[PDB]
């Protein structure tokens, strides 16, 4: 139930000290972007 | 006419529907009460301007009709969202049907309408950063709007590298506060506050000048040699046994790193500091009643700067 922290994977991804976004495709990180958005649904 | 019957029996329903011919309200309104916007789209495909209809009844009944908190948009309510997110929800769209693009325009549209909160503002910069770099736009839009994008960041970047000092001086929220200008950043940096302030200051607070915006009516000489001011009063000149004793350190710092070798980089340097002044600046310094103190230093290091 850490729908925050979850939330935060996006900036933790995003992050240009790790760059972690040049290892994803694109549908996979679409994908990520779902789960992420399903979190948010219950963040509401 | 329509809730009396909710209550009776549906079989009429339809009847009653047929009967009103051309029933928009009525049609619409049992596809937005269930989940049948597969419903909705058939009878926008089988129809004559029924897309313009629906936008404007959907528009009359905003927070009555074609709401996606109403509907239990996770499940064939969510197939229903999916048709009912059209150009009033994307959002929701966004979620439900990956669309990026619109997401991060509508990120980008609610950070430029973010004043109350700068974290909040930052934190929408960068969703609609994470967005647009996740949409399938082609290199140049992308990069266009990585530029865009990157011009509000050096502008909030100011604001985010407020003083920590100046920031518990003024007892401001460390994240529910507002945001600054590059003025404000220049005095901030030049406050007797900042009791560290250093050469790297004074570099950051004459560099943030080229962001002002109206040089001549915002008075950019007279901040220039205040700063200047400050950082002989920062100084502070004092003499040891007789003898003047140099404590303009930063200033000397401060003119050794305003010069990048442009000799050998093509840019005419040689003549190239005639920013700060010496009259007014004697002025400014009679005013704070340093100049007995300072003058002599003055000069001294204005001909080897003159020299350099």
């Amino acid at each position: 139930k850490q729908y925050k922290d979850c939330l935060r994977l996006a900036d933790i991804v995003s992050s240009e000290n790790q760059k972690l976004y040049t290892v994803f495709s694109k549908t996979e990180m679409r994908n990520l972007l779902q789960k992420l958005r399903e979190s948010s649904l219950m963040l509401l | 006419l329509s809730p009396l019957l909710i209550l009776g029996q549906y079989a009429w329903a339809s009847n009653l529907a047929e009967k009103y011919c051309d029933f928009d309200i009525l049609v619409q309104i049992c596809e937005m009460t269930d989940n049948q916007s597969r419903l909705q789209r058939y009878m926008t495909l089988f129809a004559e301007q029924n897309f313009s209809d629906f936008l404007f009844r959907w528009y009359l009944e905003k927070g009555k009709r074609g709401k996606l908190l109403s509907q239990p948009a996770s499940q064939h309510g969510q197939l229903a969202a999916f048709l009912q997110a059209h150009d009033h929800l994307s959002w929701l769209h966004e979620l439900n049907s990956q669309e990026f693009e619109k997401a991060h325009r509508t990120l980008q549209t609610l950070a430029n309408m973010e004043t109350r909160y700068f974290c909040k503002k930052k934190t929408l910069l960068g969703l609609s950063k994470l967005a647009a770099l996740a949409s399938d736009f082609q290199e140049d839009v992308l990069q266009e709007k990585v530029e865009e994008i990157a011009e509000q960041e050096h502008f909030l970047l100011h604001q985010e590298t407020l003083p920590k000092k100046l920031l518990e001086e003024k007892q401001l929220d460390l994240n529910a506060m507002p945001v600054l200008a590059p003025f404000q950043l220049i005095q901030l940096y030049v406050c007797e506050e900042n009791k560290r302030a250093n050469e790297n200051d004074f570099m950051k607070a004459l560099d943030l000048l080229e962001y002002i915006g109206d040089d001549s009516e915002v008075d950019v000489e007279e901040l220039k040699l205040e700063i200047l001011c400050k950082a002989i009063k920062r100084d502070e000149w004092s003499a040891t046994d007789g003898k003047d004793d140099p404590i303009e350190a930063t200033k000397d710092s401060i003119f050794v790193k305003v010069l990048q070798n442009l000799l050998n980089k093509g840019i005419e340097l040689k003549g190239y500091l005639p920013k700060a002044e010496t009259l007014l600046q004697s002025e400014e310094l009679n005013s704070l009643k340093t100049n007995s103190y300072f003058e002599f230093s003055l000069k001294a290091n204005y001909e080897c700067y003159m020299k350099m």
